[PDB]
């Protein structure tokens, strides 16, 4: 089906700051797009709809404009409740489509994450399974990469992040990534890695342990 | 004033049947060309469009979950339903109902069709978590290691959400960081919750875990190993 | 399918 392409995906910005945010659809939508705005925790709230009326009661700092193929939201002074999430909607055709979003957040000076390895514990390995967790801790863009790899080979399917919510007074975000195995796989292998790339490392940052090494 | 609210069961099992309601206020489902729709949220993805329903009574559906779903009226209580069948793990998401306003009319005449290009106003959204697993406590296990030091506790294989976790009875907060759980294929949450200090605090460090549907708290003192 | 209104 149709194809509605938001850009950027994620966006850095100050309060006062004039953002645009765009997006595309594959075919022509005419003025059937909704822009709407989301913040943690809430629905999303609209905020222009036929691609460029105001809403009611939605502040005049928000403005959208385009028609066809190309739209764009912009927000002219960002205030602090702008930091979310926005998504545009197309309402020409069905599936009534959602842009992927774009994620705007506090802007602050590049830091690259402090990484740490765990392995497990003892009394995991006990009950059968071997989680080995991987830190990244207070880093900035949110754009970060985590590959586990285990005797070099790279591993896939086995492992689940999450990511905590911008810091309120660092500005920074912190990643968890778990690499899980049974007690057995784990018991044969012996170098386990968690390679880590993102925009303030020069290049990819590896910390690592060898199973078993006392 | 429009408002809309969703409810239903917050649990549901693979295979089975999940029956959501919308209930509104502000508006008829007999005004003219007025719709509700239902857009659904999996946790930190996109919005995702399900399907409407008109005044009219003509209804859509996402192609991707069409044979699974279906959606009803009930005018005359001001309700909208959709039945989602078969429901599996990745139908776990926030679900939400919208309106979407009809033309503008003048005496009786639409006028304006650029009103119903959005879904106006929505409803605060449902929760709805879809797993076989029953209600069971975490195994608590220590994570153990600019010259930062980190450590903390993986709280493991527990449902249904929520665990709250603290660090030395709630003393100890900056530095800390509490991750946003993920739902294993097993049906079961985990998580890990972190903290930072300076490389030579290494000070005592205890995690305080409770998991309140199972009646599990937990406090896991948490040292750099080596005896 | 064009929407509803289109």
């Amino acid at each position: 089906a149709l194809q509605l392409t938001q850009s950027p995906s994620s966006l850095s910005a100050s309060v006062g700051d004039r953002i645009t945010i765009t997006c595309r659809a594959s075919q022509g939508v005419t003025s059937a797009l909704a822009w709407y705005r989301q913040k943690p925790g809430s629905p999303p709230q609209l905020l222009i709809y036929d691609a460029s009326s105001l809403e009611s009661g939605v502040p005049s700092r928000f403005s959208g404009s385009g028609s066809g193929t190309e739209f764009t939201l912009t927000i002219s002074t960002l205030r602090p409740e702008d930091f979310a999430t926005y998504y545009c909607q197309q309402l020409h055709f069905y599936p009534h489509t959602f842009g992927g979003g774009t994620r705007v957040d506090v802007r602050r000076t590049v830091a690259a994450p402090s990484v740490f390895i765990f392995p497990p514990s003892d009394e995991q390995l006990k009950s059968g399974t071997a989680s080995v967790v991987c830190l990244l801790n207070n880093f900035y863009p949110r754009e970060a990469k985590v590959q586990w790899k285990v005797d070099n080979a790279l591993q896939s399917g086995n492992s689940q992040e999450s990511v905590t919510e911008q810091d309120s007074k660092d500005s920074t975000y912190s990643l968890s990534s778990t690499l899980t195995l049974s007690k057995a796989d784990y018991e044969k292998h012996k170098v386990y890695e968690c390679e880590v790339t993102h925009q303030g490392l020069s290049s990819p940052v590896t910390k690592s342990f060898n199973r078993g090494e006392c | 004033r429009i408002t809309l609210k969703e409810s239903g069961p917050p649990l549901v099992k693979p295979t089975q049947t999940l029956t959501l309601t919308c209930s509104f206020s502000g508006f008829s489902l007999s005004d003219f060309g007025v719709g509700v729709g239902w857009i659904r949220q999996p946790p930190g993805k996109a919005l995702e469009w399900l399907a409407i329903i008109y005044s009219d009574d003509d209804k859509r559906y996402s192609p991707s979950l069409n044979t699974r779903l279906t959606i009803t009226k009930d005018t005359s209580k001001n309700q909208v339903v959709l039945v989602m069948t078969r429901v599996s793990p990745v139908d776990t998401a926030t679900y939400f109902c919208a309106h979407r306003r009809g033309p503008t009319t003048l005496f009786g005449v639409p006028i304006a069709r650029g009103p119903v290009n959005a879904m106006d106003v929505w409803g605060q959204g449902i929760t709805v978590t879809i797993s076989s697993t029953s209600t069971k406590g975490p195994s608590v296990f220590p994570l153990a290691p600019g010259g930062t030091a980190a450590l903390g506790c993986l709280v493991k294989d527990y449902f249904p959400e929520p665990v709250t976790v603290s660090w030395n009875s709630g003393a100890l907060t900056s530095g800390v960081h509490t991750f946003p759980a993920v739902l294993q294929s097993s049906g079961l949450y985990s998580l890990s919750s972190v903290v930072t200090v300076p490389s030579s605090s290494l000070q005592t460090y205890t995690c305080n875990v409770n998991h309140k549907p199972s009646n599990t708290k937990v406090d896991k003192r948490v040292e750099p190993k080596s005896c | 399918a064009l929407d509803k209104w289109d």
